[PDB]
């Protein structure tokens, strides 16, 4: 059974990020930022937390024993750490993406948004919709597949949607998130920028 | 020999045309006051397997009138001949993949937007031919199962759909522009069964929650919330056997007055709030009305509620199948209009009798209680 | 001669947007966060002003006869006004954009730019990199001339920058500042996104 | 018959190499102790209108030397021959639409940064071959007047390229990816008109202000300020006066190379000033010492942990004496003084190489104007 929020305002994130709690007002210091959609066994989160030192990471997998797998994995890291700060900025929580992902985060909360080596449909038309709300003006989506076809159709509905605009090979090329994608354990890369709603006032 | 209950009403704007939903059939009734009912037509859906049709509705001009077939996954549109002895001309049929669950129509009067069983929800013109094999894409969607629809419009004739879900989630999207999410409304710790809209951004929702919500949904923000549980207690059965499980299964706005109904499924009642003049959003308890069967549907025409009952078990002449609540100035409260809803009664009877289909034996009866399943 | 700050931190905005001077703290309570480049003679914003009440907007020109003509306009709007905010969270200061735009504001600091009828540059493939500098990621560039040439100018170097991509015709319809642009006292209009920047960890 | 005052020095990274900008040539000459200067070559530009030659900078390897040449908006390339009587000979000529202003070699020691007259800024592949009409579009660029340029590198390995201009701006850009400014340092009431980069992010720069300024430059944080106002004023004179009242601008600020030691000189002066970089608090600067001459300071360079001159000595009277100085760091005494003899040998070297040329050797006015930072 899965725990989630009633309202992203409702959720305690002391628990999971405890080095970002402020000890007198009992308040979070910083929100999390980045997400791993299907974060597997963590191997993405532990490459990008000391690249993204002032950003909370979260991961999110529906599989239990993966979960449970990289619990104890980051509560390792975080021991076997000399300073006071190591791996503190990342963790994962069992939970649906398809689903709850409103009930976690406010709106425009999230930076960066990751699917990296997605199941043979987290991506959707209709999906992408509530990843738009979640996802900041500026904010990307990064996409690492080794299959193919899997890349086409992510490509397919990223590019239809109205609030996503492919970044050139150029941007990739420059950009250090995409090597970090390259390299965590025949790669086809896309990224996306989160496009500026358009003003219905 | 027992007449299947009745599942819906729907009254004309005017109150001169009744239709019905049994079982797989709409009947239409004219009315004159005080209390002339005159059938005036039976069409039947010719396609375990329960044949249900739900939603009626009609269009702005009453031209026509829409539905749901299950049978058929499919949105029936008739064509109303407010003259005719038969008034209801089935004239398209709408097929999709997944059965609608609910429907409303656009401000246009000629977009139906359907919501389906799997969370997808597609807009369909009504004029259009119906396609044989179905083509086109949703116009928005939810991973969880979707519970109701609504068309709406802000002062600036800004459309917005409001979908709710078995997840909690109420979800307000831009019309025509649904790749737009607005906002969500959060509050919600169960699955939401029934919205409805009321005046200046004012929304009431509930479900298999302990309280009905009040929102301002241009704000996001929730005005109030109003407990129920320490009325509906007494009413609760061992249907509500799961260890206490209950859920209001529809939340309904009378027209001018002030007041609010809903029903909790499997209660013999139905609770009247009434709407704060004085602090938008504010609900208070206005009355209680009981009724000698299970609530099983329930309606409002202007400042009348409509109920209908689960009369299945009832013994020598089937009585109760409606109710008519009107609203009473001088007692400052809402009756039963008994005539009225006994003479509803004597024109099912003798509108339904011959039809095997509609009078049947007790277990070839459609299930009549479906929202605790969520 | 022009006046302009030193660094965006010693600006005093309190004297152009004194309704937003907390008068406890004697700190700003918001930020000017839209800007008009070479707003003329005030239009565009006094119709921007009531459609973004949330938002701090400020014109500039260099034209010292015209932004003492917008100052006394803008004045009088203030009092000529019922509400204790009526045009209150509007204004304009003589100063040159293609020189000291970072003087007055931080990095990221803008969600809008607007360029309303230029006058046949202040768009180049240089000064953009600086008009990057101070629109955040997400932010927009609004475009509109009765110009073809000049449109025609404006586009090319927005949409060869690394730093731009045009928004659709699609998005400019759906738009509420396409709507403003092109109600303002044969109009060609383009719209451009500020892209994140690539990550140079 | 006064012989054109000395533009610059350039000493390669040994010191037996020195080169000298006179006019529109270059002298070279090379050194060995105590006090030897050999004549070892003299290039002339061969192209209202003064040809001025400016920026020499040698590669890394020292088998190039590059400068600027006004006549013809150009990158000069030449080879150097270490062995040679004539060490140096003109290979190449980069031309540009505004004449090059400021230069800096990129980490690739191939690829050269011009920053130009009119704010944009170039880079040139010294290896490629000139292209009669030049044919690329600026890396970056200002609306003002660019007045500086350097090439630097964070600690892991990122480059940036720092631009000051007329109008007090120092922006800092990534680099290759020019289209992204990575911050501007605040603080300059004046244009600004030198840089220098210093250890661990340090930054000092200089120009109209009154002070000169300390920043951390990953920071952007100013440091600190030196207030110089209460040195110069004694050394101010009637080439201060500002038309239709006192106005000075630093000309140089440099750095020694070891020695936590900072010099520059104010345009129009006979002094330069020496402060001392605090090895306690960085960014801090007191006072170390004001070195006098006899003439105006009219350029000012380190060569490795010793500073050199240059200066006006258009009118002098008999035999033109005091061309240059070398300035050295006596441990010892703990200050800085002239190495006289090293000095003398050169004004002697300076006479004898330079005589007979009519161009070089000439009347008074028809020598080119050497104040030049003022008119910012």
């Amino acid at each position: 059974q899965l725990e989630y929020p009633v309202s992203p305002q409702d959720m305690d994130w002391s628990k999971l990020y405890p080095y970002y709690k402020n000890a007198e007002n009992g308040q979070m210091t910083k929100k999390v930022t980045i997400a791993d959609i299907g974060c597997g066994f963590g191997g993405l989160m532990i490459d990008l937390s000391p690249a993204f030192p002032e950003d909370l990471i979260l991961g999110m997998e529906i599989r239990v024993q993966v979960t449970n797998y990289v619990e104890d994995r980051i509560i390792a890291l975080r021991n076997n750490t000399a300073s006071k700060h190591g791996f503190q900025n990342i963790n994962v929580l069992r939970g649906n993406a398809m689903k709850f992902l409103p009930n976690f985060f406010e709106k425009g909360q999230l930076s960066k948004m990751f699917f990296c080596f997605p199941d043979p449909r987290i991506i959707t038309n209709t999906l992408l919709s509530e990843y738009a709300y979640v996802l900041k003006e500026g904010g990307v989506v990064y996409t690492i597949t080794d299959v193919k076809d899997l890349h086409e159709w992510m490509v397919k509905h990223l590019e239809e949607h109205p609030l996503f605009e492919r970044l050139s090979k150029e941007w990739e090329e420059n950009d250090e998130c995409v090597k970090i994608m390259r390299n965590a354990t025949d790669k086809f890369v896309a990224c996306f920028t989160r496009l500026p709603t358009p003003a219905i006032l | 020999s027992v007449i299947h209950p009745l599942q819906n009403l729907l009254t004309s704007r005017d109150g001169s045309l009744v239709f019905a939903i049994i079982k797989n059939c709409i009947l239409s009734f004219k009315y004159q006051s005080p209390n002339h009912w005159e059938f005036a037509g039976k069409w039947s859906d010719d396609f375990p397997i329960y044949s249900y049709i739900r939603n009626l509705r009609l269009t702005s001009d009453e031209s026509r009138l829409i539905a749901c077939a299950d049978s058929d996954k499919s949105l029936l549109v008739f064509d109303v001949d407010k003259t005719s002895k038969n008034v209801l001309k089935l004239r398209k049929r709408f097929c999709f993949s997944k059965r609608p669950n609910a429907i409303s129509i656009a401000e246009d009067d000629t977009t139906v937007i359907i919501a389906d069983k799997f969370g997808d929800v597609y807009s369909i013109d009504i004029n259009s031919i119906p396609e044989e094999k179905f083509t086109q894409e949703p116009i928005l969607g939810h991973v969880s199962m979707l519970t109701d629809v609504h068309l709406i419009k802000d002062s600036d004739g800004h459309q917005f759909i409001i979908t709710s879900d078995r997840d909690e989630h109420i979800k307000i999207s831009h019309y025509p522009q649904c790749f737009i999410v607005d906002k969500w409304l959060f509050g919600h710790k169960h699955f939401v069964s029934s919205i409805c809209c009321g005046k200046d951004y004012l929304l009431l929702s509930a479900g298999g929650d302990d309280k009905i919500f009040a929102w301002d949904w241009k704000t996001g923000k929730n005005l109030s919330t109003f407990d129920y549980n320490s009325l509906i207690k007494p009413y609760l059965n061992d249907q509500h056997l799961a260890i206490i499980e209950f859920a209001v299964s529809k939340i309904i706005k009378s027209k001018n007055l002030p007041f609010v109904a809903f029903f909790v499924e499997a209660t013999k009642c139905i609770i009247i709030l009434e709407m704060s003049e004085k602090q938008k959003g504010d609900l208070a308890l206005k009355q209680i009305i009981t009724f000698p069967y299970n609530v099983i549907s329930l309606s409002a025409h202007n400042d009348e509620f409509q109920v209908t009952l689960d009369n299945k078990e009832s013994s020598g002449v089937q009585k109760n199948f409606a109710k008519f609540i009107e609203y009473n100035l001088n007692e400052n409260s809402f009756v039963v209009n008994n005539e009225k809803s006994n003479e509803f009664d004597s024109a099912i009877i003798q509108s339904v009798q011959g039809d095997s289909n509609l009078v049947t034996k007790k277990e070839e009866i459609y299930p009549l209680y479906n929202v605790s399943s969520l």
